[PDB]
RNA sequence: AAGCUCGUAUCAGUUUUAUGAGGUAAAGCGAAUGAUUAGAGGUUCCGGGGUCGAAAUGACCUUGACCUAUUCUCAAACUUUAAAUAUGUAAGAAGUCCUUGUUACUUAAUUGAACGUGGACAUUUGAAUGAAGAGCUUUUAGUGGGCCAUUUUUGGUAAGC
RNA sequence: GUGAUUUCUGCCCAGUGCUCUGAAUGUCAAAGUGAAGAAAUUCAACCAAGCGCGGGUAAACGGC
RNA sequence: UUGACAUUGUGAAGAGACAUAGAGGGUGUAGAAUAAGUGGGAGCUUCGGCGCCAGUGAAAUACCACUACCUUUAUAGUUUC
RNA sequence: GAAGACAUUGUCAGGUGGGGAGUUUGGCUGGGGCGGCACAUCUGUUAAACGAUAACGCAGAUGUCCUAAGGGGGGCUCAUGGAGAACAGAAAUCUCCAGUAGAACAAAAGGGUAAAAGCCCCCUUGAUUUUGAUUUUCAGUGUGAAUACAAACCAUGAAAGUGUGGCCUAUCGAUCCUUUAGUCCCUCGGAAUUUGAGGCUAGAGGUGCCAGAAAAGUUACCACAGGGAUAACUGGCUUGUG
């Protein structure tokens, strides 16, 4: 699927609260190791003896996935989020 | 849609870099070029190295893996347009200037043409080459049993060679009349046509139809279809045409000399229309929309004189009367605005002085003389009141000078715009 | 890399515009490129990244760009006044082999017709890529002398086997706050094209086309 | 099972009158859809792919494309008409009519829309028959293997399949 | 492992094993080293055996 | 089985990695030639000194322009083995 | 005598380790297994003229595709046949007449559509923000999909109008854990500043066994708790003639 890299769109800051003119990019995500109470908290109930103690999934079913565009208001540098259906390639031309 | 399989790739040219740029020094005792083209190709023709001999004991332009291998191998055993600067020279001698024709037949039994391996396109393009020859002048043509059927190659001949007068076809192998059915209005200045023992020339149609395709045909295969004698007073001008001409050869001087100089004047400085015209002597003014072939030679399309129109007394041009009027001649000031009216031009008379042609006569009512001249008259610079200039553009006076003891006076004063193109005076 | 209080090149500019003109008057050759070595990085084990980062600012105005294209884009350049060519010159082209090779160094680059761009990709034939002379294409309604300020101030940084990079970013004439700015543009565009947004670049320098001593960066 | 709020309600495994919806039986195909089945060639009208190939005047393969100059033939996944049986709603007091109050909705408006004040209309208050009181709430048991008969049907020659 | 005596026990090290008088960073943990940071930390280089590459072995399993 | 730290004390030689500085390497058939390097680079120097335009080349040269490493050195140190 | 700060011994770390330990080894089903998915969905039929209705019944589809193939406006008419025009020959381009759709509308099938929902152009981003109500499956829970308003901001058009993705019927996913967007936001509990962490509102990362465990065989050496198996009777068949 082809999506254009700027488009007009309602932004909801204070100032604006209009129609606005946003560019376009992708969502990507991050990791933390030495932080998240989630991280913290299996580590110490994977040390020891005893084995596994969670499951670790391996049936993955689906071959694709959903696109969410970030959308940075030129105006008032404020973010929006919008997801897409599911597409097996896709770009910004 | 365009040029495109011009064939620059596909391994021809592109992806020939894949040499090794190492120590070079490969066993090499002998290689040479004459050795190893023989040694190679004995039987067909091959393509070779880029660099390779033995003659350093050093070679590393096998830019390829076959390449490089076969290299090893021989090191590891001990071995050992174009056409037309021909064609137009044949076709010139071909074109004896003498016989003022050229012959065409029996080409592929001459062994300057037998050995060279060659003929359709080939003589739909020698039409081509004798008419850009342009100097090897060739009228007429003889290509006798052409190995044809139909008229495919020779059927731009009549529109290369357009000066034809006669053709000698015989032992012809030709069982239609459609291949020559495109020969009307073309070459039909030919007069002798006769390609006998064959299904075109042994039929019914070959004295009511061969008429058609040659018109101006003075004989018919060594006979006479037509009054011959009589043809060329009747179909050509009885008596020639006057460039110039008068009542008088004095007169036509004379005329010649006031037309010169009235045409000098007004390229001059026609300022003095007043004091060249009487209180009498009135003037008209026209121009020419409407033009002729469009065959004619070097012939303005459409006059572009679109800055004097509106002073135009023409009768049948406006259906007016009192636009008529005004655009029409009054005494001198009127004169000295239809002098002004229009796009003020150097003659081009002096240039050619055959094309400025001028017929004369005299006037019996008022004891003067008349003077019809036709010239050019090139506008570079325009009239000054308020598609817009001028073309190629001509124009002709036809005055009426009564003389006197001290000068001439004129009592009609006309102008025509027309359109430019090539005279009636040449031959 | 992340920018670093930019005065150090404020500083150099000035440097570089007082060796130019104002201790060496030479003739007008104003271009003070900036050249760019980046480390920490394989050729062969990573991505060979490019990108054009066109800024508006020219520096060389005498370029050669042979258009080549069809008859109404020939007019357009005849209009323009810049150096063009035909289909059968072309096609002429194509057939000498030895042409291309040379008419290739006589031009300075190329604009092409998006009628006749996808076929100089074998018409024209390989070497003009190689020295990196592959035609931009300009459309039928496209200004063409807009094209053609477009193509003589578009600046592309290409990732070869060498880390070496070096681009005519800037010329010395003049517009001391204008050079800072392209300075910046040249710097961000090559932070943003590394894989390390920061750290892979090193070496920045300065050089008036004059092998001038003053890079200070 | 415990009851609670009330006292003949406005309710019904039913009929009548009025008014909707349906596409099965039957008709009809021949009025447009009228079919699987074994169906002969016509190569640069198509060609799906599969194997090689320092690649393209590029070789090696076979289902099939398209039935070509064949119709009668009939349908649970075809249509023009169209039952019987079964099915939704209505048959008034929370109604009708007259008059004129509210509104930030609506109209060009003094128009409407919704909800009202005041007044008139009980021997039948708007078809039949019945009505063992009507309405409402809380809490909890067992069960969650079924089978047989007439009629209408689907798959298997067919069965107590 | 085979199973008195007699007679015959061919060819393959390729696959899986077992092995090593072979090359050198390809993968490469804790500890130690360096950089940025106010610091917790983050990034980077280096990196043992083993694995991988290379050689041996069938009266090893197999294969013909 | 392999590494680290501890047990754990006393000596001496060698071979290596990191910064500072110096010039060396850009040889294939060709083209004078010592070009697989990266874009500036057309005008600078009594010096024409090569250029572009000459040509061979895939890449052409002045101002030696920037990364270099690859074969090379010299300094003290950090650490190794 | 030999060896020597090396072995040895202690702690951590990386390999190797059925020698040994513990555990597991889906469901439907003319018995299991193989095959298939009738395990989550969609169209026609079975299905017997409201709705509902089974079978490892039948004919097929789904895990996609699209910045236009979404939205608004304007102009036009499609498949096909016939008669004509140089090369022209089943079939190339032009002209007229007939043409209720026999064409097209991404994909299965069914429905719908002619100054259009089809074809060709012009402008665009309503495939946006905030949250309630309703329909289908239904316990009238969740998930998916859809309908009609309200309060904003926009698009298109002269305008009335239309537009909250695809003409309609399918095209998809909890808790815990990560990550992102937004709130001059709340907390770190003796008091502050700055990192770090934790919260609130709204999305992505996925469970196809699709209301969602982390999982290989063999037993004839076998074990336990239970449930089922035995003359032919068609509610009436069997014998000589495709
Ligand atoms: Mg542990
Ligand atoms: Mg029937
Ligand atoms: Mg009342
Ligand atoms: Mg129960
Ligand atoms: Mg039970
Ligand atoms: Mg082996
Ligand atoms: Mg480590
Ligand atoms: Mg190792
Ligand atoms: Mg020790
Ligand atoms: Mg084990
Ligand atoms: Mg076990
Ligand atoms: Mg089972
Ligand atoms: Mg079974
Ligand atoms: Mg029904
Ligand atoms: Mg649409
Ligand atoms: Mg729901
Ligand atoms: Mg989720
Ligand atoms: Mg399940
Ligand atoms: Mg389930
Ligand atoms: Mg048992």
């Amino acid at each position: 699927v082809n999506v254009p890299k700027t488009r007009k769109t309602y932004c909801k800051g204070k100032t604006c609260r209009k129609h606005t003119q946003h560019k376009v990019t992708q969502y990507k995500a991050g990791k933390a190791s030495l932080f998240a109470q989630g991280k913290r908290r299996y580590d110490r109930k994977q040390s020891g003896f005893g084995g596994q103690t969670k499951p670790v999934f391996h049936k993955k079913a689906k071959t694709t996935k959903k696109v969410v565009l970030r959308l940075e208001c030129v105006k008032c540098k404020t973010r929006a989020q919008l997801t897409l259906k599911r597409c097996k390639h896709f770009e910004l031309g | 849609g365009f040029h495109n399989v011009g064939n620059i790739n596909m391994m021809a040219q592109q992806q020939m870099q894949q040499n090794r740029i190492k120590i070079s020094v490969r066993n090499w005792q002998n290689a040479t070029m004459n050795d190893l083209i023989n040694f190679i190709s004995r039987n067909a023709r091959v393509a070779v190295y880029d660099a390779h001999v033995e003659g350093p004991l050093v070679i590393g332009y096998v830019n390829s893996k076959a390449e490089a291998e076969s290299l090893m191998k021989w090191n590891g055993v001990r071995f050992a347009s174009d056409t037309i600067s021909f064609l137009r020279g044949v076709l010139l001698k071909r074109y004896d200037p003498q016989t003022k024709l050229l012959n065409l037949g029996a080409l592929h039994s001459d062994p300057e043409l037998i050995q060279k391996g060659v003929q359709s396109k080939m003589f739909p393009a020698m039409m081509k080459l004798a008419s850009t020859e342009k100097s090897l002048i060739v009228e007429s043509v003889n290509l006798a049993d052409n190995q044809l059927k139909d008229i495919s190659a020779i059927s731009t001949l009549a529109q290369t060679f357009p000066n034809l007068k006669n053709l000698c076809l015989a032992n012809n192998q030709i069982f239609r009349f459609r291949s020559l059915e495109v020969w009307k209005n073309k070459f039909k200045d030919l007069r002798e046509l006769l390609m006998t023992n064959n299904p075109i020339t042994t039929d019914k149609l070959y004295r009511t139809e061969m008429l058609r395709l040659f018109p101006k045909l003075v004989v018919l295969d060594n006979v006479i279809v037509r009054d011959e004698q009589k043809l060329q007073t009747v179909y050509s001008l009885p008596m020639k045409i006057q460039q110039f001409f008068f009542e008088n050869d004095a007169l036509g001087q004379s005329s010649t000399d006031f037309a010169t100089n009235f045409l000098n004047l007004w390229d001059n400085n026609r300022e003095q229309l007043l004091n060249l015209y009487s209180p009498q002597s009135q003037f008209s003014v026209s121009v020419d929309s409407t033009i002729p072939p469009s065959t004619v030679t070097d012939s303005d399309q459409t006059p572009a004189f679109g800055y004097y129109m509106s002073s135009s007394r023409n009768i049948s041009k406006v259906s007016s009367e009192k636009s008529i009027q005004q655009r029409l001649s009054i005494g001198q000031e009127s004169i000295n605005s239809i002098f002004k009216t229009l796009p003020k031009t150097k003659h081009h008379l002096q240039e050619q002085p055959n094309e400025y042609s001028m017929e004369t006569i005299s006037y019996p009512q008022i004891n003067g003389f008349v003077i019809t001249l036709h010239g050019f008259f090139e506008e570079t610079g325009k009239p000054e009141l308020e598609n817009n200039k001028l073309s190629k553009k001509s124009f002709d006076r036809t005055w009426v000078i009564v003389p006197m003891n001290n000068s001439v006076i004129i009592a009609s004063d006309l102008l025509t715009v027309r359109a430019y193109s090539t005279g009636a005076w040449k031959t | 890399m992340s920018k670093i209080t930019s005065s150090q090149v404020r500083e150099h500019v000035k440097e570089l515009l007082k060796y130019s003109n104002e201790t060496k008057k030479r003739n007008f050759l104003e271009t003070v490129e900036l050249q760019v070595g980046l480390k920490n990085y394989d050729p062969q084990r990573d991505k060979r990244f490019s990108g054009s980062l066109k800024l508006p600012n020219c520096p060389r105005p005498n370029m050669s760009i042979c258009i080549f294209g069809d008859a109404f884009d020939v007019d357009r350049a005849k209009s323009c006044g810049v150096d063009a060519m035909s289909v059968d010159d072309l096609k002429k082209l194509n057939k000498n082999k030895k042409l291309i090779k040379k008419l290739s160094k006589k031009y300075n680059a190329f604009i092409a017709s998006e009628v006749l761009i996808k076929q100089v990709p074998r018409l024209l034939g390989p070497q003009l890529s190689k020295a990196g002379k592959f035609p931009t294409p300009v459309s039928h309604n496209d200004d063409l002398y807009g094209k053609v300020t477009d193509v003589r101030s578009t600046i592309k940084f290409q990732l070869k086997k060498v880390l070496c990079l070096a681009v005519a970013v800037g010329n010395v004439e003049m517009e001391e706050d204008v050079l800072v700015n392209q300075i910046l543009m040249s710097v961000n565009f090559f932070v943003s094209l590394l894989k390390k947004n920061w750290q892979n670049v090193g070496s920045l320098v300065v050089k008036s086309s004059m092998g001038p001593a003053f890079r200070l960066y």
